[PDB]
RNA sequence: ACGUACGACCAUACCCAGUGGAAAGCACGGCAUCCCGUCCGCUCUGCCCUAGUUAAGCCACUGAGGGCCCGGUUAGUAGUUGGGUCGGUGACGACCAGCGAAUCCCGGGUGUUGUACGU
RNA sequence: GUCCUAAGGGGGGCUCAUGGAGAACAGAAAUCUCCAGUAGAACAAAAGGGUAAAAGUCCCCUUGAUUUUGAUUUUCAGUGUGAAUACAAACCAUGAAAGUGUGGCCUAUCGAUCCUUUAGUCCCUCGAAAUUUGAGGCUAGAGGUGCCAGAAAAGUUACCACAGGGAUGGCUUGUGGCGGCCAAGCGUUCAUAGCGACGUCGCUUUGAUCCUUCGAUGUCGGCUCUUCCUAUCAUACCGAAGCAGAAUUCGGUAAGCGUUGGAUUGUUCACCCACUAAUAGGGAACGUGAGCUGGGUUUAGACCGUCGUGAGACAGGUUA
RNA sequence: AUGGCCAGAAAGUGGUGUUGACGCAAUGUGAUUUCUGCCCAGUGCUCUGAAUGUCAAAGUGAAGAAAUUCAACCAAGCGCGGGUAAACGGCGGGAGUAACUAUGACUCUCUGUAGCCAAAUGGAUUA
RNA sequence: GACUAAUCGAACCAUCUAGUAGCUGGUUACCGCCGAAGUUUCCCUCAGGAUAGCAGUGUCGACCUUCAGUUUUAUGAGGUAA
C-alpha cells in the first residue's frame, strides 16, 4: 500500500540544528594541535564537530 | 575481553582476520576456539568464503579468504617465496630457486638436504 | 511506579518516541494537517459540520 | 495545582537536586526588645534578597514548642530563621532556628551585649550594595572542636546565613565587604560578628595591600541554649546529591580533548622465555 | 522499499530478510549487524555522505557532508 | 535649618479638622502643530516657565477622638515539667528548681535618617 | 443543548465588594456621577501574616499544539543515523530595559445479556403428613476488575502421505540530476502574471597515483548444426582531414564473403597472450518449458560452522 | 544381593544368574603421539541440618438436633539454609581500604642465522 | 529408520465399514409457458455470515383504490451564462 508522503509545515525546518563559538573553536583547534598518537588507546564514539573549521589548512606550496 | 568489555553496550563484538593466504588466519581461529573449526592446509586459498565462529556468547570470530594487494613492484617470485601461489601451478618451477637460496643459509640448506658441494642451483638440484 | 509502568516493564513495552506521539496527522480527504485531540481535535469530528 | 502560576510554585517548592538559595524569616515574639529589633534589623540589612520578614508578636517560645515554627516553615518555605526576644532572666536573644523538611533541624541562642552594640547606621562609611555576598572570616580557636559545640553549630549557622548565592565566577570588583566572626576557646567566652569594608592599595609588588575600615554592625555574642540535630536527620540532610553534569566515572573509558570517546587496553610484558622453538632438522647439528 | 533475500539450501527457501533499494545513509561509526541477526541489508554500494546542496538566497552550489 | 530627586527603616509616619509658609524649589497652571493616547488633551503625551496663585497638593504647628510605638509594674506570678526533695499507709501538706505568660495599672511620645544638588 | 483566532506567557493601564448622597421612565433590585472605602470583591489555596500602580480585571504581541544539541544522569534497545528520561546550554515569546516565561497531563486490556452480594415478613415447591434447619424457584435491591471472579491448548518434518489445483508488450536505442539566469516565441495587454525550445553558469593531475577492488533473492554455459538482421571488424567502392609517400583517422553505400586458437574454475569465469585480412554485434530459448553434457540446484546417506533445550532449521562450506 | 538392570496382565512368574567390583550395567570419547586458556558458584548435582512456611487421605477436638461448619496436627516433594560432576555457564587483570559475612562499594595503575629450560625429545606439519 | 516373504517413520489378513471429505469426476426422453442475479443494511475479519433486492407456481380479495425511472406548473439547488 501506497502512503502519503507529506511533510507539515515547522519553524524548526528553518533554523539552525548545531552552533559552535569562536572560544570553543579555539579550544578544540588547540587541542588538534597538541593531539598525539598513542597505540594503546582505541577510539570508541567520534565526536560530532565541524572538522573543516577545526583541523589545520594545507601546506602552502600545495596550495 | 577487554575490547568485549569496552563494547559492553553492544550485543556482540565481531573479530575478523586479515592478511595473505597461508599466515595462519584459520590455524589462530582453531586455536582460540581449542578446536577444529575451520579448514587449514598448507595449500594456499584453502579458506575461499567467510566464516562465523561463535568464540564467546559476546565475541564473534570471522574467516577470510587471503587477499593480496597489488603492488608494481611485486614479483612473482617475491610472491611464491610469500607463498601467494601453489607451486604445482607455477611454469619452470626451478628458476626460483636462487631465490630460495639466497634467502637461506647454505649450512641450514646442507644440514636439511644431507647435501654439501654445489657451484649452483642446477647442480644442487 | 504505577500499575500501566509495572505492566510495561513486565511486557517491554517500550516508550513511544516524541515524533510518535505528537498531537498532528494528516487528513486525506481534506488535504490539510489537523489535531488528534483537543481544540477542533479530530476526535470530536463532524460534531460541527452542517450534515 | 489548577493554575499555571500555582503549579509554578509547587515547582519551586519542590525539592530539587540542586537546591534554591536559602531564605531566611524575620520574627518577633511577644515581648522583644528595642534593641533586638535594631539587630533583626541590620542581619534583615546584610540579607535583604533571600529574606522575609514578619510584622507581629507571636506568643512561640521555641524550646517549648516549635509546632508553629514549622508551620510558618511550611506556609514561607522559609527554611533559616531568626527569632528576636527578651526576658528578664535573657534581656536581648537572636534564636537561630535551622529547618530540613519544614521539621526543626537544629536550634541555637545568642545573647546580644545591649552596651556593646552599634548599628549600621552608627558607623559614617559606605555602605554595602544589595544583593552583594561578602566574604567570610572564621578567627579563634573556638571554631576547632574535635566534638560539635555551640560554637561549631554557630560557624554553621553564620556560614549559612552570609552564603548567598553560590557562583562558579565573581567580578573582582565583588570583593569589597568581610564579615568577621571571632571566638576563643576558654567564664562564657564571647563571640563577636564584625563587618568590615575593604580599601586596597599599592604597595609595590603585584599583590596588592589590604586595609578595612568599619561598616557594621557591632555584635557582641554569648552562647546559650542548643538543641541538637537527630543523627538520622543530620545524614539524611548532609547527603550529598549528584548533578546529571558529574559524570560517572567508567574503568578504561575516558574522553579526550576534541571530545571523542577513548578506551585503554593493556597488552601486559611480553614473556618469549616460555615458548620452544620447532626443532627443525637443518637447526640440528 | 525492500525486495525479499531468500536463505536456505531447500527448494523452499526461508524469506526474512528484506534490502533496501534506495540509497541510504548510515551514519559515522557504523559497523553492520552479524548475518544471523541482520534483517534489514543496506548495501554498501548504495551508502551515500555528501549530497550537492543549494542556497536559494546566495544563489551557490556545494557539496556538503 | 528649608526645598528637590532617589532612598532606608515602613503608622512615633495612619484616619479627621484648623492656622501659618521669607527665599528658592515643588505644585496648581497656559497652549494642542509635531511624538503619543483617550467617549472626553479627564488621564497619558508633546510645547510654554511667560502671566496669575499659595486656594489645593507639599511642609511646619495645633486640636479632639481613635489607632500606633516605647519603659516599668503585673511577676519570676498564674500555668507546665523535673517529680530533686522532708514527713506521710501512699496519696497528700509543704519546701528546691527549670521554663515561663497574659489581663489590669502607671509614665512618655505622635517620626528619625543616607546620597547628590540647591535655597 | 448551545459558544470560542485554545490555553499559557510577557508588557501596559485601572481598582474591587459595600455604604452614603444625586439623576426622566427607574419604582429595595437596570445604568450613570461624586465621596468614603486593608481588600471585607475576585483569583488560588485551606495562615496562626496569599495577592492592590497586583498573583485581581481589561487592552497590545505571540499563539509555532510540545524546538535543537549533548561525549553527561536513569532505564531500555536482534530496527544500536540510537530511543525515552533528567539536567544543562542554545533558540524562542514579550518588554525601552532590568528582566520574566514556555517548549504537556495521564493510563494495561477484556465482560454489563458480565461478576460479586443482599432481602422476601403476609411469595411458591421440596410430590404420604407436620415442624425446624437446609435447598431450589420467582421477585426486588446494592456495587463495579484495590475489596468484581477470572482471563497459559507449543513446535517440527530434507523420513514422509492424501485430497485438490497452479505454473510489460507498435515496449526499446546517443547524449545526467537539482538550482539559478537569459531567452526567439505562446499568452497578456481593466491584472503584467504565468508556459517557454535554443543556450549558459554553479555542484558533482603540469600527462598524477598505484598504501581506499564497497555484499548472488534474480544464473549461465559448452557444443553439433542451420538460418536470419545490420546497429560494418575485415574485404569492395566513395567523400573529407597537413592526407607529401607509407601508415592512418572521421564519415557514406554496402550482410556478397569471412570473423580463429589457446591459457586461467582459489569463481559473478571474465579478463589475458598469440595468429590473423579481421578476430563486429545481435535474434530465432532466456516475454516458463524432453537432443547430449558441466554450474544456479536443492529427495533419501554423511558431517564441519551459525541458531535452537530439542525434534530440527539455516549466513553458510564439503562429499556421494 | 531384602541389590542393580530388565521383562510379565498376574503368578509359589521369568532373565541377567552355572553371575559377585580384574564383575555387571549405562554413557561419552574413540590407535599411538599431543592434550587439559586461568578463576569461580548463576542454572544444575546432592546434604534426613533445622523449620512448620506449602501441606492430600485417614485420624483428633469444638459448635449444632443433625446434615454440616470451624480448628489445630499434618508424610514425601517443594520452600529455607549447607557442600559440588563444578557438567552447563559466567569470567580483562593486579593492589588496597572506610564497608567488615554473602553482593562488597570507592580510589590507584597495567603495555639465537638458531637460545634457555625441561626425562634422546619439545610433537597434531601423526607413520 | 535399515530389515522383518517384490509390502515398513510401523508387515500381512478379515472385520467395524457402504468410515469421513466442505475437495475432484459423473448424474439418463421430448415439447410448451415464464425467467434472474454481484456492498441495500447490519454484524472483529480471514478458513465469515445473514439480509434487502431481482423470480416461478398456486390461490384469495369488490382484480377496490388507479398509479407512472415522463413532461408541464409552483417553489428549492445550480444566480452560473447573458
Ligand atoms: N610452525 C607453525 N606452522 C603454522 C603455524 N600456524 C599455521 N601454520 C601452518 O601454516 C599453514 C596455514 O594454513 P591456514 O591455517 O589455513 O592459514 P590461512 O592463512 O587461513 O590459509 P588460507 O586458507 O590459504 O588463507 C597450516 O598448514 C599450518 O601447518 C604456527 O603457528 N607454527
Ligand atoms: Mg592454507
Ligand atoms: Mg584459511
Amino acid at each position: 500500500e501506497v502512503p502519503k508522503a507529506v511533510i507539515e509545515p515547522n519553524r524548526k525546518w528553518f533554523t539552525n540544528t548545531r552552533v559552535i563559538s569562536q572560544d570553543t573553536l579555539q579550544s578544540f583547534r588547540e587541542a588538534m594541535a597538541e593531539k598525539q598518537k598513542d597505540p594503546y588507546t582505541v577510539l570508541l564514539k567520534s565526536n560530532k564537530l565541524p572538522m573543516s573549521l577545526i583541523r589545520d589548512g594545507p601546506k602552502l606550496e600545495d596550495g | 575481553r577487554q575490547f568485549s568489555v569496552l563494547h559492553k553496550d553492544r550485543k556482540q563484538i565481531s573479530v575478523g582476520l586479515i592478511g595473505y593466504p597461508n599466515v595462519g588466519k584459520s590455524s589462530i581461529i582453531n586455536a582460540l576456539r581449542g578446536k577444529a573449526v575451520a579448514k587449514v592446509a598448507p595449500i594456499p586459498g584453502e579458506t575461499k568464503v567467510w566464516q562465523y565462529v561463535t568464540l564467546m556468547k559476546r565475541i564473534y570470530l570471522i574467516d577470510c579468504p587471503g587477499i593480496v594487494p597489488p603492488n608494481q613492484h611485486d614479483t612473482p617470485e617475491d610472491l611464491l617465496l610469500r607463498g601467494v601461489v601453489r607451486v604445482e601451478n607455477v611454469e619452470h618451477p626451478e628458476q626460483y630457486i636462487p631465490a630460495v637460496l639466497r634467502k637461506v643459509k647454505q649450512h641450514h640448506m646442507e644440514r636439511t638436504y644431507e647435501l654439501r658441494g654445489w657451484k649452483d642451483h642446477i647442480e644442487f638440484l | 511506579e504505577t500499575k500501566w509502568q509495572a505492566f510495561a516493564r513486565r511486557r517491554g513495552i517500550k516508550p513511544k518516541t516524541r515524533e510518535q506521539r505528537r498531537n498532528l496527522q494528516y487528513n486525506p480527504t481534506t488535504g490539510q494537517w489537523e489535531r488528534k485531540w483537543g481544540y477542533k481535535g479530530a476526535n470530536k469530528r463532524g460534531e460541527t459540520d452542517p450534515i | 495545582p489548577r493554575n499555571a502560576r500555582s503549579k509554578r510554585a509547587l515547582e519551586k517548592r519542590a525539592p530539587k537536586i540542586v537546591e534554591n538559595p536559602k531564605t531566611c524569616l524575620f520574627l518577633r515574639g511577644t515581648t522583644c526588645s528595642q534593641i533586638t529589633q535594631d539587630a533583626m534589623n541590620d542581619l534583615y540589612a546584610m540579607r535583604q534578597v533571600h529574606a522575609k520578614r514578619f510584622h507581629k508578636k507571636n506568643a512561640i517560645h521555641p524550646f517549648e514548642d516549635a509546632t508553629s515554627l514549622c508551620f510558618f516553615s511550611e506556609k514561607n518555605d522559609c527554611s533559616l530563621m531568626v527569632f528576636g526576644s527578651s526576658n528578664k532572666k535573657r534581656p536581648h536573644t537572636l534564636t537561630f532556628v535551622r529547618m530540613f523538611d519544614y521539621k526543626v533541624l537544629d536550634m541555637l541562642e545568642f545573647y546580644l551585649d545591649p552596651d556593646t552594640y552599634r548599628s549600621i547606621s552608627q558607623f559614617k562609611t559606605s555602605k554595602i550594595p544589595i544583593g552583594m555576598r561578602p566574604m567570610m572570616v572564621f578567627a579563634g580557636t573556638a571554631f576547632e572542636s574535635p566534638v560539635p559545640n555551640a560554637f561549631t553549630m554557630a560557624k554553621s549557622m553564620l556560614i549559612d546565613f552570609f552564603r548567598g548565592e553560590p557562583s562558579d565566577k565573581i567580578d573582582v570588583e565583588g570583593l569589597r565587604f568581610v564579615v568577621v566572626v571571632t571566638a576563643d576557646e576558654p567564664q562564657k567566652p564571647i563571640l563577636r560578628l564584625r563587618v568590615y569594608g575593604i580599601r586596597t592599595k599599592r604597595s609595590g609588588t603585584r599583590l596588592p595591600r589590604v586595609e578595612v575600615e568599619e561598616h557594621g554592625p557591632r555584635m557582641d555574642f554569648r552562647l546559650g541554649r542548643m538543641r541538637e540535630p537527630d543523627p538520622a536527620m543530620l545524614k539524611e540532610a548532609m547527603k550529598k546529591a549528584k548533578t546529571p553534569q558529574e559524570e560517572r566515572t567508567k574503568k578504561n573509558i575516558s574522553m579526550d580533548l576534541l571530545g571523542d570517546k577513548i578506551g585503554r587496553i593493556h597488552m601486559g610484558k611480553t614473556d618469549l622465555s616460555k615458548l620452544q622453538t620447532r626443532k627443525m632438522k637443518g637447526l640440528k647439528r | 522499499m525492500f525486495k525479499v533475500v531468500k536463505t536456505g539450501k531447500k527448494t523452499h527457501k526461508k524469506g526474512w530478510k528484506r534490502i533496501v533499494t534506495k540509497p541510504t545513509f548510515v551514519g559515522p561509526d557504523f559497523t553492520r549487524r552479524p548475518v544471523k541477526y541482520e534483517r534489514f541489508i543496506r548495501p554498501m554500494g548504495l551508502r551515500y555522505k555528501k549530497a550537492n546542496v543549494t542556497h536559494p538566497t546566495l544563489n551557490v552550489t556545494v557539496q556538503l557532508p
